[PDB]
Order: structure tokens, then C-alpha cells, then sequence
DNA sequence: AGGTAGTCACAGCTGATTGCGCTG
DNA sequence: AGCGCAATCAGCTGTGACTACCT
């Protein structure tokens, strides 16, 4: 049995468990606004985080495959649960001052690359 | 020569033995001693064969407790015969190196066609009724009449065969499948029958992927001959496609016509147990529901028995006895013959299935025909979805399932494909004294257009002269033999009616004869029989046909037949029919599979698989080419086997036409030249 | 009156960005 | 319009010789 971090109740299989080892159970999942699920391209963005940090830094992270909506023939989207992704960006660049200085320093890299290109 | 491994000597008929060979036999001793399952990958379809068999009888003269059993599955008969002759082989070269016998038995296994002696039977063609003919010709009952020595004509070989050779057993000597009717016929016994004897008492045997991909006769051939055994799936690379068809049926107008016009004669019989009288004769209506039904599609896997337990409202719990009441009211009744009653017994198959196997499997009605779309036609078929199923039962009941071929470059996909376990991570690359295969990729023409076969420029004027202009003056460089793989039928005659439009396809015919690969089986063969009179002299000849075809596989082409294969386009499967976006769905939210990876590896294992059927034997040299520029990204190059990633430079990944027919002309005038050993 | 560190030209590498293609 | 392979820019360095400033 897995005993849920929220409710403490124990559960044999649950969604998150099944999905992204998370010893969460479905009536505690809150999908909406605690476990939302981010693009792996808008994950990367977001918190500077890269392929090797993501399949190869222990603990590896687990992903859905969904349809596109947009368009079938288009790739997949990948889903990464969101707390993990923060996780793993907290324990890389350990804080989150360090990623808001790192992605302002990037955005000032940008505007220095495109003036020097002009 | 003796070969040590480092814990054992193995004998080996060549005296010579290649470092893959050596490689191979390190990786597979590894993996016995691991007491595991793998995944291998080897580049030769000769020489491999003489290995494992090696290996395998070092591992048993060892460890006999270890090992007991061996199974050797394979595709097709031709490959039975050829390891059959090579294990004779094996055991001569034994024999007359060490000089005493050994109490081995080797007997190779088939259908009741393959093995048979009446000759009322052999002449006529059908492959469904030669088995209930001999089931009617020999059964219990024909066994317990035979008591009283009724005068009507039966077969016979079976009733000396359980009085003389129940008791008489064959400790050594290795039987090929005509020794074993030869001994059949002379002995006036069976060759199935002493097979089925012999099996319990015997070291080796081989056999075709449907004895154990298929449940219905798994149980019969495999129950308890061996707790621990070692079992070989050489050349699959296509395991999961025939796993996948293992639990695939398919209903037609025709099927439930003749189940229509055969209940009545079983009602006649029977007029002449109650449980399933009545049972059967409303079940036809409700699959013709759905033939009345003009709707698209219909899907419900698991509501499918919900919804027949509501039009005729029936338990779920009769459903699974079909099974059981195949094998006891059918001998009852005294069938005369299996004609016009399989679809009687597919649907029994049908409906167990439907109400055992219904978590990964959906149900799809597709009311399209070629040709005449929408006349008269809801075809029905139970597609199955997830190849694990077939598969299963084999895992669980052996030790060291190994999958080895010729096309098997991605190693973490097949376990993920079919829930396994590999430990090995194995890939071979040939050596020989120099590079018998020359890979190269062609992306733009000669006007610097891609010649790629993308759907929205299938119908572009300029590819089709491009893709004909690179048949024409490639036809003019390798001689005696060129082999042609097209996406499809369909694009294959489209394109073939744009060069003869043109001007072009005449110069391609004066240099090379041009031969079409067409659906017709005797028109095929006949094609295939006049290419090889063609390649033999200096005519040359040009062999047109599609990668997913029963001639890609059906035949290797070794050398001086097909010196090139080249690929038109990317073979993609059709993503139509309602059939294979089911599989990639079900993948995509079951094992994680993303839908654009399984396809580009599902057209690049076609691929490759048609394109190394040119390289057989260390002498065997071919030309191999790409015609697309989707092969150049890494993607796709990445998904071929490792025996051709180095073979493929980076300096021919994008080169034009004429660059193309100058790398060939170098790789051509430098293969001619003599070699060594 | 004499000599060494910047400096320019031209090439290499690796470390990221960032921009176009991606299924009958 | 989400991934992923590939084209592209930054930073450092090697090779060779030319040149400005001052004890
Ligand atoms: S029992 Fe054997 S020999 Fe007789 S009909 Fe059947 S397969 Fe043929
Ligand atoms: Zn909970």
C-alpha cells in the first residue's frame, strides 16, 4: 500500500503514482492548480532547464504523450508535472533568486546579441 | 576447431571464426549465465545459424540440467529446411571429429500438409480442410469403432503407429522433415503422430512463430515438455506485427453467408448439448445489425458485450465455454469434414476472445472497399492493439527468449513495444577485408529540388522526373540486377504512368528490363523467375515493386542478383483505415509511445529490412541507396542498424544525383577486384 | 639607440542560443 | 504550434609577423 502525502489514506493504484511515482491519490490530486501539467518546451523556458537535467539527473522525470490539438500531424506534446520540474530547478540552481537572476542575465544577453547583430 | 570461451571449449566446423562470431558467442554465454531474456542484432543471415547451434549444444554437453529444451522458431519453411541441414551439418562435423555417437534429436515441425502421406490429400490446394480430413479419417471414435474392424476406408498409420511405435524410441539421429516421412512411410506410421510422440523425448526442435504466438495451439504443442528452456526468434524483426495479427479476425458478407447456409445443415444433423442449440442460431443477427447499420465507425471494446447483452440479452458467463464446447459437441456430431464450417469456429474464437480479451483491444468496423468504396461492405474485424498479449505467455514459461535479426537498431523501443526485460543492449557489425555494402543517401536532383516523396508532392512533375532520371542513369552503372522498393502500389503505377508518358522509361528500358511486382501470386513468381533469367546473362533487369510486400521478404537477393536496392521515398504505412492511428493512440497513452517515433521507427525497420537482403555472405557485395532527403536528418538514420551507420559517411547524406552515380561507379569498380580469406 | 607585449589576419575547438522542419 | 535536429554566434586559443613606446 502507498499512503497518500495529503489525506494519509492508503491506496494500491493512483493516477500520479502510476504516471510520475508520486505517492499522491486521485481524490488529493489536484490536477487543476497544484499538479497542472506544462509543455516540456514551456518547462524549459520557463525555469533554464535542460535535457540532461531532465532525463539524466537523478531522480530521472517521468512524462504524458497527448494528442495535439491543434494539429495530428504535429508532434506530441510532453507533460511533466509541475512540482517536479520546480523541484528539479530548485535543487539545480538551488534557489529560485539564482533562476530570476539567471533568466534576467539571459534576456540581457538577448538584447546585447541582437543590438551587437544591428 | 575448439573454440574457449572462458569457461568452456565449444567445437566449431569452421576453423576460422569472425569477431562478431566471437563477440556473439560471448554476449550469448553472458546472457545464459545471467539466466535472462536479450535482444541481438547480427548482420549475417549465413553463419549466425551455426553459432547459436554450436553455442547451444557446448551450453547443454555443460550444463544438461541448466538447459534442456531448444526452440529455434523462424518465418518460413526455407529457413526450417536451412537450419535443419545445418544442424545435420553440426552433428557429422561432430561425429567425425570426437568419433562416438551422442543420444541428440533434432526433428523439425509443420502443418498436417507439410507432413502427410495419403496421396488423396496432397494434390488438392486447401490448407483449412487437409486438417479436418485427417481428423475424419482418424479420430477417437474412428479408434474405437476400429474394435470391431468396420469395412470403410480410413487412414491406417495411426492405428500400427499406437501398437509399434508407442514403444520403440529414437535416442540419437536428427530428423529433417523428409527423413521423418520417409521414416513414417516405411514404418507405416504418421509423421505427426511420432513427432507429437518424440517431442517429450528430444533435445532440439524448430518450428514457425505461429506454434507459440498463437493460443490455440500453443497449449496443444507446449504445456509441460519444459519448465526451463532456451528459445530463438531469429529474423524478427517484424515480431510485433505478426503478435498483433496472432488475435486479428475479420468478418465479411461472405463469412456470415456461409455461417448462415451451415446452421442450417447443423440443425438438420442435430434434429437427427442444449445448452448450445439454441445459442448459436441468434447470434448471427446480431453481427448483422451492424450490416444494416450506414454508419462510419463503431467503437466499444469493453461495452461490445454490454451492447449484446441488451438486443438479445445474454450472460457474459456462456461466452468463455465456446472453447471448451468446440473440442466435445463437435466430435459428437460426427463433423464430415471442416469444409464450409471455419467461420463456425472463428466466430466461437471471436466471441472468447471479445469476452476474455477486452483491456487492450478495440473493435472496428470499416464499411471501404479499393475501388468500390460503398456498394455492400461493413467489414468487421477485431483488430488487436497491444502486441504484449501474444507474447506474454512465453515470457513467463522460459528463461532466455532472445530476438535476433538483421533489423534491430533500436533496442529500447522493442522493449517498451512488448513488456520485456533486456540485459544485453547488443549490437554486431561485420569486418571484411573491405566494405561490402556502400549506404548513401540522395536528397536533391540534379535541379537542386528534394526528390522527397511527401504526400503534397507525390503528384509534382519535377520529383517524378527526378526519381526517373536517378533509375536511368544509376541503371547504367550496376549491372545484372537492380531492386526498386516503392511506397506504394498505388504511387508505384502513378509514378511508372509519368515515366512512360515521358520519353524517359524507354531509356531505362534499353538499358535494363523492367519488371512489375504486381498482387498476383503466380504473376509474381513468373516476374521474379524471368528477373533471375534476365540477371544470369548481361541483359540486366530492373525489379519494381512496393517495401511492404510479400516479395520485400520473400526472397534475398545474393549476389550478382539486385548489386543495388534503392528506396523511393520514406515507406510509410497508411495512417488510414481507422487501424493503425487506434495502435498509435493506444501506445501514446499505455506505454508512452510518441506517435511521430513509432512511425519514423515502423518506416525505417521497413527499410532497412528490405535494403539488407542484398549483403548474403562474406563474398556478397550490393549497392544501397535512399531516395528522400527525410532519410538525411538524424532521426531516421539513427533507426538504422549499427552494420550500416558506419558504412554510411557523412560526406554522401545530401549529395545529388550525379554525385550518387559516381560514388556507385567508384564502389562498383573497386569491388571487382580479387580478395583473400 | 634597442627589445617585448599588444594587435591583426585566419584558422581551429567547444559552449550555449534560435530558427526551420515535423508521417499516408 | 509543441518537439527536435541543425544552423549560428561567443569565448578562448594557436601561428605567424608587424608595430608603438622608453631606459
Ligand atoms: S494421420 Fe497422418 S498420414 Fe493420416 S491423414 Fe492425418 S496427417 Fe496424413
Ligand atoms: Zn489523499
Amino acid at each position: 500500500y502507498v499512503i497518500c502525502e495529503e489525506c494519509g489514506k492508503e491506496f494500491m493504484d493512483s493516477y500520479l503514482m502510476n504516471h510520475f511515482d508520486l505517492p499522491t491519490c486521485d481524490n488529493c490530486r489536484d490536477a487543476d492548480d497544484k499538479h497542472k501539467l506544462i509543455t516540456k518546451t514551456e518547462a524549459k523556458q520557463e525555469y533554464l532547464l535542460k535535457d540532461c537535467d531532465l532525463e539524466k539527473r537523478e531522480p530521472p522525470l517521468k512524462f504524458i504523450v497527448k494528442k495535439n490539438p491543434h494539429h495530428s500531424q504535429w508532434g506530441d506534446m510532453k507533460l511533466y508535472l509541475k512540482l517536479q520540474i520546480v523541484k528539479r530547478s530548485l535543487e539545480v540552481w538551488g534557489s529560485q533568486e539564482a533562476l530570476e537572476e539567471a533568466k534576467e542575465v539571459r534576456q540581457e544577453n538577448r538584447e546585447k546579441m541582437k543590438q551587437k547583430k544591428f | 576447431m575448439k573454440l574457449n570461451v572462458d569457461g568452456l571449449l565449444v567445437y566449431f566446423p569452421y576453423d576460422y571464426i569472425y569477431p562478431e562470431q566471437f563477440s556473439y558467442m560471448r554476449e550469448l554465454k553472458r546472457t545464459l549465465d545471467a539466466k535472462g531474456h536479450g535482444v541481438l542484432e547480427m548482420p549475417s543471415g549465413t553463419g549466425k545459424t551455426v553459432s547459436l547451434l554450436a553455442l547451444i549444444m557446448a551450453y547443454q554437453r555443460a550444463y544438461p540440467l541448466e538447459v534442456t529444451k531448444l526452440i529455434y522458431c523462424s518465418r518460413t519453411v526455407p529457413e526450417i529446411e536451412k537450419v535443419i541441414e545445418e544442424l545435420r551439418k553440426l552433428l557429422n562435423f561432430y561425429e567425425k571429429q570426437e568419433g562416438e555417437k551422442l543420444p541428440f534429436l533434432g526433428l523439425a515441425l509443420s502443418s498436417r500438409k507439410n507432413l502427410c502421406i495419403h496421396p488423396e490429400v496432397t494434390p488438392l490446394r486447401f490448407g483449412k480442410d487437409v486438417d479436418g480430413k485427417c481428423h475424419s479419417l482418424t479420430a477417437s471414435y474412428v479408434r474405437a469403432q476400429y474394435q470391431h474392424d468396420t469395412s470403410l476406408p480410413h487412414c491406417r498409420f495411426y492405428e500400427e503407429f499406437d501398437a509399434h511405435g508407442r514403444e520403440v524410441p529414437l535416442p540419437a539421429g536428427i530428423y529433417n522433415l523428409d527423413d521423418l516421412k520417409a521414416l513414417g512411410r516405411r514404418q507405416g506410421w504418421c509423421p505427426y503422430f511420432l513427432a507429437r510422440y518424440s517431442i517429450l523425448h528430444a533435445n532440439v526442435v524448430v518450428y514457425s512463430y505461429h506454434y507459440l504466438l498463437d493460443p490455440k495451439i500453443a497449449d496443444l504443442v507446449s504445456k509441460e515438455l519444459a519448465r526451463k528452456a532456451v528459445v530463438v526468434f531469429d529474423e524478427a524483426h517484424n515480431i510485433d506485427n505478426v503478435c498483433i495479427d496472432s488475435m486479428s479476425v475479420n468478418l465479411t458478407r461472405r463469412t456470415l453467408d456461409r455461417c448462415q447456409g451451415n446452421l442450417e445443415t447443423l440443425q438438420k444433423t442435430v434434429l437427427r448439448a442444449e445448452h448450445f442449440l439454441g445459442f448459436l442460431r441468434r447470434l448471427l443477427e446480431y453481427v448483422k445489425w451492424r450490416l444494416r447499420v450506414q454508419h462510419v465507425v463503431q467503437e466499444s471494446p469493453p461495452a461490445f458485450l454490454s451492447g449484446l447483452a441488451q438486443r438479445v440479452c445474454i450472460q457474459r458467463k456462456p461466452l468463455r465455454f465456446c472453447a471448451e464446447r468446440l473440442r466435445s459437441l463437435l466430435h459428437t456430431l460426427e463433423i464430415t469434414d471442416l469444409a464450409d464450417f471455419s467461420p463456425l469456429t472463428l466466430l466461437a474464437n471471436f466471441a472468447t476472445l471479445v469476452s476474455t480479451y477486452a483491456k487492450g483491444f478495440t473493435i472496428i468496423i470499416e464499411p471501404f472497399d479499393d475501388r468500390t468504396p460503398t456498394i455492400a461492405n461493413p467489414i468487421l474485424h477485431f483488430s488487436c492493439m497491444d502486441a504484449s498479449l501474444a507474447i506474454k505467455p512465453v515470457f513467463e514459461r522460459f528463461q532466455s527468449v532472445i530476438i535476433t535479426s538483421g533489423t534491430l537498431s533500436p533496442l529500447d523501443i522493442y522493449p517498451k513495444i512488448l513488456d520485456f526485460h533486456p540485459v544485453t543492449m547488443a549490437t554486431f557489425t561485420m569486418t571484411l577485408a573491405r566494405v561490402c555494402l556502400c549506404p548513401m543517401i540522395i536528397g536533391r536532383g540534379n535541379d537542386q529540388v528534394a526528390i522527397s516523396s511527401k504526400f503534397e508532392t507525390r503528384e509534382d512533375i519535377a520529383v517524378i522526373r527526378n526519381y526517373g532520371n536517378l533509375l536511368l542513369e544509376m541503371s547504367a552503372v550496376v549491372p545484372d540486377g537492380i531492386v526498386a522498393f516503392f511506397t506504394s502500389y498505388q504511387y508505384m503505377e502513378s509514378t511508372v504512368a509519368s515515366w512512360y508518358e515521358q520519353g524517359i522509361l524507354e531509356n531505362i528500358q534499353r538499358n535494363k528490363l523492367l519488371f512489375i511486382e504486381t498482387q498476383d501470386g503466380a504473376e509474381t513468381s513468373v516476374a521474379l523467375e524471368k528477373y533471375q533469367e534476365a540477371c544470369e546473362n548481361g541483359r540486366g533487369a530492373i525489379l519494381l515493386s512496393v517495401a511492404r510486400g510479400k516479395v520485400s521478404e520473400g526472397i534475398d537477393f545474393v549476389h550478382h542478383y539486385g548489386r543495388a536496392v534503392i528506396m523511393f521515398g520514406v515507406p510509410y504505412v497508411y495512417t488510414q483505415s481507422r487501424i493503425l492511428k487506434a495502435r498509435l493512440e493506444y501506445l501514446r497513452d499505455q506505454f508512452q509511445i510518441r506517435e511521430n517515433d513509432f512511425l519514423t521507427f515502423d518506416a525505417m525497420r521497413h527499410a532497412a529490412q528490405c535494403v539488407g537482403r542484398a549483403i548474403r555472405g562474406k563474398t556478397d557485395y550490393g549497392l544501397m541507396v535512399f531516395a528522400d532527403k527525410r532519410f538525411a536528418r538524424g532521426d531516421k538514420r539513427g533507426k538504422l542498424p549499427r552494420w550500416i551507420q558506419e558504412h554510411l559517411t557523412d560526406a554522401n547524406l545530401n549529395l545529388t544525383v550525379d554525385e550518387g552515380v559516381q560514388v556507385a561507379k567508384y564502389f562498383l569498380r573497386q569491388m571487382a577486384q580479387p580478395f583473400h580469406r
